[PDB]
DNA sequence: ACTTTCAGGGTGGTATGGCCGTAGGCGAGCACAAGGCTGACTTTTCCTCCCCTTGTGCTGCCTTCTGGGGGGGGCCCAGCTCCTCCCCATGCCAGGGTCTTTTCCCCCAGGCAGGAAAACAAG
DNA sequence: CTTGTTTTCCTGCCTGGGGGAAAAGACCCTGGCATGGGGAGGAGCTGGGCCCCCCCCAGAAGGCAGCACAAGGGGAGGAAAAGTCAGCCTTGTGCTCGCCTACGGCCATACCACCCTGAAAGT
């Protein structure tokens, strides 16, 4: 047997918003923030609680912006997300 | 002087921060007393409702779950803090009506 | 040492939630919520005096700085509570 | 280490985020959206916290320099101190 | 037959000519009595400076542009060209104004 | 009963400075409540500011700091 | 008596500056050269949309900078309309610009 | 009555010293005025919390830089640290 | 559980603020046109809303294989403290240099009329 | 596609009105003197952040089936746009009354600096 597709989606999207663990792999988002400061500046230091901080910032940001991005793919009629409802939400939120 | 006017946050600490905060040249002595009173009642306000968070999931200890879920959940609480992050606190369980299957 | 409202938040837990407790990482979140509201309506008063010309920071401008800042019910039980307190601090 | 670390962010792991924010389908384009909007947002916030520690003349970046460069820009980050 | 311009010549004219001036495009006697009554809510027998208002008002003549240009963009995102309450709604909800 | 002198042909203009093309006959209601929230917001400031300082009238001074507060700064009024 | 602004080669109230500070309440002590400082930075500020709002008056045909100039300036430019992003203008207007959508065939 | 103050004065000079042949109304001098007064604010405020943070009695020229660079985006904060880095050498060094 | 660090009681001064007197600049209020803007109507044209269809990209599933989580340990540079004292910033006063308010007049912006040009639409 | 037809833009002329310079005052800018105090530097220290080791097992990546959803095409109906006309009401001006607010004078008490200590909170 096989489910729909749909009810499996909503779901993981239950599952995913019942939960507060960090999403994101650990060791690759660090690899990742320590990639984007090292062109600020070269042999820097970090805190495991300053590189905490930074992905629960990055993972709140994130999901607010997925929040509004949905908002804009119900506007359009459509229920798949996409780049032009990613590109309206920040948009319109004034970050570009 | 915190005993004095009845209150669980300290007078003389507040007075101290605001004399060295540099706020002005100047500070009064009701300033202090004000300020450990509203801090106070804005921790009892966020304390409240995130404890009776923590009661409707039958727990007995406090999570940054807990205060999230009672700070999005109150409409005055959520208004203040509208731009906090607040870190393993996760999100308000929200499914839109139309994605749900008809 | 670094001092903290952590002794002062678990007092008045133990006066509205008498039985429940706090996990350290939630006190953690609430000293950052004191410190950073502290910020807010003492910054608020200071720029008050400013704009008044005044010299003093005193119970008329937090009062201001109060209501400017907090909303709706929340200013009428925060300006409710100073008020209560500087009148038994004199009296 | 220092190159290509982006992809680091893999499609399921966005793909949970978006489950997390609400979203039933995604486009297949949205990973790469999503990797350069986290790309740009990482890049101005580690550039106010190494301002905020070149200040200090420190060699670490804290939780009290991350907290401070996310405040100034609006987005306040409890629970790391402040 | 009479001389008439097919609907959108028009619009667009008005939109060339509204973007290209800076004048207030609220009639100043109504927008006084309105910020008039909205401050009778908050204490009575008051008293309002010219530049008060006109710094009111200025506000505001920016402030619904500025909306105006969100729910345009709501709307072109939509497939339409017609702005509309859900598009405001939209708008307003996203930038965070009212949920 | 003034929020009416928000006429439609002026919504119309400020529709068209912010480059409307069509507009939906439901939208000046629309356009009408969020004005009054947006003056709501800044007047009540405003008048707070008013009655801190002692005075009897707002001032340009006091409209600016009611923007201000609500990351709405304008420049010209003073400063 | 040598003005410190004369000395420096800046235009800005240095001295007042200093004072402002002090009475501001933005520090228990003030820095020699935090006015200085200050001053030249507001001057530069001042100096970039003085010109460019000069450069839009002069792109009109008019030798008198309105608030009009200063906006066109502003919003024209991508980094003080970064700056500016959440400033009014005074009788500046909008810029202009159409969606592409709406513009005939 | 009362004797107000302002930047108009040095506004005037600088934009004779950079537009010498065109003008500037009264209501664009009011403008400038607060947009000085505004970011004389943006960038007091910033330097004072600067030099709290570092538990700093004096606000100084370092910190000043250190608000401008977390105030102005890219080649404004650039520029900016520039000129006042020249003219606070020059005032002490002179 | 101890301690060590900081808040409270008392004194002295003074400077910031509180209350009364004041005069004038501006804010409220009232007529009065009268033209410019606004409201109601009508045609109709084009925009929006629904419906169909399909192919195509998204999703559910399986399996394999990686690379992240989970510790354990070494070390060595980086963040914290302590004390010295010296150079910087502060308090105070004296005199003038600069910034501030008034006066005027002339160049720049505003209004209007005439004509030419550039889009619009039926045809 | 020509062409009639509006709407807009350029040029010229008259005008009004507000900015740029001149003149005097009044307010604090800068120099000179005395001084406490905060931070720059040097040494000690310790701790935590980096790097490496090993393992293993949960999750990611690739492939396939299949399925439902977005995008193109069609139609119709209805709802704004544009033009017309009738009405009304902003507003520019003139004029007055009176209030309120910024200043000024005098002094009254709350706050700051300081001396000691006992208590409160952080490890």
């Amino acid at each position: 047997h096989r489910y729909r597709p749909g009810t499996v989606a909503l779901r993981e999207i239950r599952r995913y918003q019942k939960s507060t663990e960090l999403l994101i792999r650990k060791l690759p988002f660090q690899r990742l923030v320590r990639e984007i400061a090292q062109d600020f500046k070269t042999d820097l230091r970090f805190q495991s609680s300053a590189v905490m901080a930074l992905q629960e910032a990055s993972e709140a940001y994130l999901v607010g912006l997925f929040e509004d991005t949905n908002l804009c793919a119900i506007h359009a009629k459509r229920v798949t997300i996409m780049p032009k409802d990613i590109q309206l939400a920040r948009r319109i939120r004034g970050e570009r | 002087r915190s005993s004095r006017a009845g209150l669980q946050f300290p007078v003389g600490r507040v007075h101290r921060l605001l004399r060295k905060g540099n706020y002005a040249e100047r500070v009064g002595a009701g300033a202090p007393v004000y300020m450990a009173a509203v801090l106070e009642y804005l921790t009892a306000e966020i304390l409240e409702l995130a404890g009776n968070a923590a009661r409707d999931n039958k727990k007995t200890r406090i999570i940054p779950r807990h205060l999230q879920l009672a700070i999005r959940n109150d409409e005055e609480l959520n208004k203040l803090l509208g731009k906090v992050t607040i870190a393993q606190g996760g999100v308000l369980p929200n499914i839109q009506a139309v994605l749900l299957p008809k | 040492r670094k001092e903290s409202y952590s002794v002062y938040v678990y007092k008045v837990l133990k006066q509205v939630h008498p039985d429940t407790g706090i996990s350290s990482k939630a006190m953690g979140i609430m000293n950052s919520f004191v410190n950073d509201i502290f910020e807010r309506i003492a910054g608020e008063a200071s720029r008050l005096a400013h704009y008044n010309k005044r010299s003093t920071i005193t119970s008329r401008e937090i009062q201001t700085a109060v209501r400017l800042l907090l909303p709706g019910e929340l200013a009428k039980h925060a300006v409710s509570e100073g008020t209560k307190a500087v009148t038994k601090y004199t009296s | 280490v220092l190159r290509d670390n982006i992809q680091g962010i893999t499609k399921p792991a966005i793909r949970r985020l978006a489950r997390r924010g609400g979203v039933k389908r995604i486009s297949g384009l949205i990973y790469e959206e999503t990797r350069g909007v986290l790309k740009v947002f990482l890049e101005n916030v580690i550039r106010d916290a190494v301002t905020y520690t070149e200040h200090a003349k420190r060699k670490t970046v804290t939780a009290m320099d991350v907290v401070y460069a996310l405040k100034r820009q609006g987005r306040t980050l409890y629970g790391f101190g402040g």
